[PDB]
């Protein structure tokens, strides 16, 4: 039973790290598609 | 709190693992060959020494079955794993050696002098590789089925002690399939390019022979260890092609089945159809083979079966309850499933029979150790070693008053 | 059934995680920690 | 063991964050676990050995001495197997190494007649081990103050009905049954 | 608040806290016994007065007295954080005995009082850095070098291979070479010197022999490197005959297998279903595998060594020397991993051998 608990704690725990690091890096890509479209709207502003 | 210092060995036929009570895997997996080179034995030990290609140097086994063979060379296997491995010396931790119940009481007698004598351990207890290997499943009645590369054995165990002469013992073992797999090759011509020599990928299409280039620097090897370098690319190749039919092996379902893809070291590969699924059938009926194949030899539905027999039916039902296959034969692919059709149809279905399930290369090989390490942390237990002030006539007396 | 007397799993509920997880029954492990071990039980969907 | 279901449900107090916690172990501190040399009450030989505990404890005693408990064994040397433990089948060395290797064994027949030396003495069958020591314990009574033949015939009846070919036992069973 | 991720090197202790991006404490793992106690920081400044001793060798503590010294350091002086305060997250060798987890927790919440603890494999937390499920881990640390293979983050320890060169040998080695070059470099500055050059020179080259015949053919790989003195020394064919050993053992002298064939040695002994996925993610971490060029070496050694069927892919992010810590890091910040502390309830009522129940 503790093999079994380790076994799927590692599990759950490394594929939690990976969902961090997926997270992560969506977030840092919205981030910048965030800038960009934030400076565009307010082009869009003091053009309008 | 029922855990002492203690350290599990577990020699078998092929590797040597050492680990401490309560882990729940060995510590570490070397194999059992150790090299050699001209003066004692001067020396190489593990997965890591054993392979850098050497100016004729010579691999060879201090074991054979699991019973020792040169008590020097198995004292230098030991030295190491303590110097290194475990990296602790030995004066103060308890062990306890997994030696094959064929084994003999003398080299038992003999093993308990080496160890307290020599490595002056402060405690000392043996107990049976097939009493580990059910000691890991928790089940007092419990059948073994152990198959080493060297060897291929069938124990039953009852109140935790082995039935001692229902044993069984059955060269059908890795090495079986090894040797086959070797005239396979030879029939089919593989020139098996050890990989340390390779030092190029120029790989080839399916079925051409690939080309390559042989490293300059390579010194002269003995033939031994050539030998044992080539044996463990073939038991990769064991590993990785071996199929077994789940029923009777028959030519055009063999064919029918898709054939799978194999990549030697020196990037000549092939493809295996019917003979990967026809190699394990010599196992389970050793007359197909080529040479092997008396009546003499004992497949292993036969091998269970003679072992339940032997013992009377006081214990027999006990038996039916729980099949349990260890060793590395038992991995072949789909060995299991087809070991259990095998009894189901030569055991009488009429009783209770059920398999014990136990599958990864972890539960298999180290159940052996995995038992150990069960029995030497148990709160119990901790009263049945041999300690030196009782080795002093204990090796000689107690050793087998203690140790059944 | 074949009435064994050592697997009595049963359906349990915990308090803090508070549901009903299912087959469990409970052990004591090395160091006195008492630990609920589990089954993957077809009825498995129906606790929703 | 298992048959591969959920992994193990196991005791934690970090559950949370350690915010929640903070007070309650901040609060508090652990008992001083030692390494310390112990000597099991049920070993014969007063040998040591390691284990950790908590400093308080040390050395006071092995809790799993009570599990220590041993079946007797009789008794008898020069005169005592003559007198009440009489015998006319079995020699004095037979009797003594059968008893020496139930203790051994702890009374498990099975494995009892398993080791029974088979060139050291001539051969049996588990239940004249079995008899034999009632027997035996029968005799000590006596002098200190459930039917092996139907067991035979169960190992019989039952080798008869297993050995029995298979078709035969699938006919058999149906004419079990209909009746 | 916040968890104090202490990875204890084989000669370079790092510290921080969780969730923060780098170690802040990096700190040599020295401690000197004068002719008091001081450790790297000032020790490495005290040696006149004192005299060195290292208490991790080749990853496994050597003694414990000089390791509570440096976690005392640690704590007290780097991270001037009370142990009391914070859960705290240590790791250690894989292969590392269990005396020695137990050791290292009673050390932690006895002597420190810490509130929580866990000990991690060090190469797992630097999976856990690189960010596969999956994967092989080849370290080579501070003292010594492990090729970990990792299924669903759990290691398998019978895979584990222990090879007894890194960063500390190497540049023994380097000294060695250095010597040949009609150079001398003995006492421990020189030594720290000759370390500094291997840090600025050296690099893997991706092949030997060609390198040799450039190197007699060219002179261009020969760099000037400025001493402590004052004088001016150059750096040519030493910039990678050194860093050759990793490879071949033999240039060292010791008589083990290379860096690529120890991984392909840690591969072969894993199950063969799960090799492809090894082989696709293999991680270079540690401290002494991120010299230049050292993931293309590996990355063609290991193509040819591999079957030619399966991808092998190299993992080797620009900040590998600290992947450890930044796993550990990553580990602590995890709301998932907060369940898995040792609390001191836990400890108190099961003791040192809590830390195999669940910490491993
Ligand atoms: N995938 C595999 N399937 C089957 N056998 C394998 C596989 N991989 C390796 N083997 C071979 O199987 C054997 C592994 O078991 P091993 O010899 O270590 O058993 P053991 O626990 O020491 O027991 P014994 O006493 O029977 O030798 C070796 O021959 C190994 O070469």
């Amino acid at each position: 039973q503790e093999r079994r608990w380790k076994v799927a704690a590692a599990k759950k725990l490394v594929r939690t790290v990976v969902r961090h690091h997926e997270e992560k890096q969506l977030r840092e890509e919205r981030g910048k598609k965030e800038e960009q479209s934030r400076l565009r709207r307010i082009a869009a502003s003091t053009a309008r | 709190g029922d855990e002492v210092g203690a350290l599990v060995f577990d020699i078998g036929s092929y590797t040597v693992r050492a680990g401490y009570a309560g882990e729940d895997c060995p510590k570490v997996d070397f194999p059992t060959a150790i090299g050699m080179v001209v003066e004692g034995p001067t020396y190489y030990i593990d997965t890591n020494a054993l392979r850098v290609p050497r100016e004729n140097m010579e691999a060879i086994s201090p074991l054979k079955n699991g019973m020792v063979e040169d008590w020097d060379s198995f004292q230098a296997i030991l030295d190491h794993t303590y110097k290194m491995h475990v990296k602790s010396e030995a004066s103060l931790h308890p062990v306890l050696m997994s030696e094959a119940p064929w084994n003999t009481r003398a080299k038992r007698e003999k093993l308990t002098e080496l160890m307290f004598e020599h490595y002056n351990i402060p405690a000392f207890f043996l107990c049976k590789t097939a009493v580990l290997t059910a000691f890991a499943n928790g089940r007092s009645t419990g059948l073994i089925l152990d198959s080493g590369a060297t060897h291929t054995t069938a124990i039953p165990v009852h109140d935790g002690y082995v039935l001692q002469q229902g044993i069984v013992k059955s060269p059908l073992a890795g090495d079986f399939i090894t040797m086959q797999c070797r005239e396979l090759f030879q029939e089919m011509n593989i020139e098996l390019v050890p990989p340390y020599m390779i030092a190029s990928k120029e790989a080839v299409r399916e079925g051409s022979p690939a080309n390559w280039k042989r490293k300059e620097k390579l010194p002269q090897v003995t033939r031994s260890w050539h030998n044992y370098m080539c044996n463990c690319v073939i038991q990769d190749f064991q590993a990785s092609v071996l199929q077994v039919s789940d029923s009777t092996y028959d030519e055009q379902v063999a064919a029918q089945m898709p054939t799978v893809h194999y990549e030697f070291p020196n990037g000549y590969n092939c493809d295996f159809g019917a003979e990967r699924l026809k190699i394990p059938e010599g196992l389970f009926d050793p007359s197909n083979v080529k040479g092997l194949s008396g009546n003499t030899m004992l497949g292993v539905s036969h091998v269970v079966t003679t072992s339940v027999g032997m013992c009377d039916i006081d214990i027999r039902p006990g038996l039916y309850g729980s099949v349990i296959v260890a060793g590395g034969n038992t991995l072949i692919q789909s060995f299991t499933d087809r070991l259990n059709r095998e009894l189901s149809q030569k055991t009488p279905p009429s009783m209770r029979l059920k398999l014990i399930a136990n599958n990864t290369t972890v539960e298999r090989r180290f159940s052996s150790w995995i038992g150990g390490s069960i029995l030497a942390s148990l709160g119990t237990f901790q009263q049945m070693w041999i300690s030196k002030q009782e080795y002093e006539e204990g090796g000689k007396q107690c050793v087998e008053r203690k140790c059944p | 059934g074949l009435g064994d007397v050592r697997y009595r799993y049963c359906l349990t509920t915990l308090t803090v995680p508070q549901r009903c997880i299912g087959f469990a029954r409970r052990r004591v492990g090395r160091g006195g920690r008492v630990l609920l071990d589990r089954a993957h039980s077809d009825y498995d969907s129906v606790f929703h | 063991s298992d048959k591969k279901d959920a992994p193990p449900l196991l005791p934690s107090d970090t559950g949370q964050g350690y915010r929640t916690v903070k007070a309650k172990l901040g609060s508090k501190k652990v008992r001083p676990w030692k390494w310390m040399p112990f000597t099991n009450p049920a070993r014969k030989d007063g040998a040591m050995f390691f284990h950790w505990r908590r400093a308080a404890e040390e050395g006071k005693d092995y809790p799993f001495a009570r599990f220590n408990k041993t079946v007797q064994v009789p008794v008898y040397s020069e005169q005592e197997y003559q007198l009440y433990l009489h015998d006319d089948a079995w020699t004095k060395a037979e009797t003594d190494h059968l008893f020496d290797l139930s203790r051994r064994f702890d009374l498990r027949f099975v494995v009892i007649h398993d080791r029974y030396d088979h060139q050291q003495f001539k051969k049996r069958s588990v239940e004249d081990l079995k008899e034999r020591y009632y027997h035996i314990c029968a005799k000590l009574a006596n002098v200190r103050a459930f039917d092996a033949g139907h067991e035979r015939r169960r190992k019989e009846q039952l080798e008869r009905l297993y050995n029995r070919t298979p078709e035969q036992v699938a006919e058999e069973e149906y004419l079990l049954q209909e009746l | 608040i916040a968890a104090l991720v202490v990875d204890n090197g084989s000669g370079m202790c790092k510290a921080g806290f969780a969730g923060d991006d780098a170690p802040r404490a990096v700190f040599p793992s020295i401690v000197g016994r004068p002719r008091d106690s001081y450790v790297g920081d000032e020790a490495q400044s005290k040696r006149g007065i004192l005299t060195l001793k290292y208490p991790i060798e080749h990853g496994i503590v050597t003694n414990w007295d000089d390791m509570e010294k440096i976690w005392h350091h640690t704590f007290y002086n780097e991270l001037r954080v009370a142990p009391e305060e914070h859960p705290v997250l240590l790791t250690e060798a894989p292969l590392n005995p269990k005396a020695n987890r137990e050791k290292m927790t009673q050390i932690m919440f006895e002597t420190f009082n810490t509130p929580a603890m866990y000990v991690a494999i060090q190469a797992v937390l630097s999976l856990y850095a690189s960010g596969r499920t999956t994967g092989i881990v080849m370290d080579s640390g501070d003292g010594v070098t492990h090729t970990v293979p990792i299924y669903e983050g759990y290691a398998l320890p019978h895979a584990i291979l222990r090879l007894d060169l890194a960063g500390r040998d190497l540049t023994d080695y380097l000294m060695k070479i250095l010597t040949e070059r009609g150079y001398s470099f003995t006492t421990t500055a020189e030594r720290e010197i000759v370390r500094d050059i291997k840090e600025k020179l050296c690099y893997v080259a991706l092949d030997f022999e060609q390198e040799m015949a450039t190197a007699a053919s060219s002179s261009s790989l020969e760099k000037s490197y400025e001493l402590p003195d004052g004088q001016v020394i150059t750096i040519g064919n030493e910039r990678f005959r050194c860093p050759e050993a990793l490879f071949q053992p033999s240039f060292l002298g010791m008589e083990s297998c290379g860096i690529h064939e120890t991984t392909f040695n840690s591969i072969m002994k894993c199950d063969v279903d799960i090799r492809k996925d090894l082989y696709a993610n293999t991680v270079l971490s540690g401290g002494t595998t991120m010299y230049p060029g050292i993931a293309d070496r590996m990355q063609k050694e290991i193509t040819a060594l591999a079957p030619s069927t399966m991808k092998i892919k190299i993992i080797a992010p620009p900040e590998r020397k600290y992947s450890v810590w930044i796993g550990g890091s990553i580990l602590a910040s995890l709301s998932t991993f907060q369940q898995m502390w040792i609390s001191k309830q836990e400890y108190d009522e099961s003791g040192p051998s809590i830390v195999h129940r669940k910490c491993f």
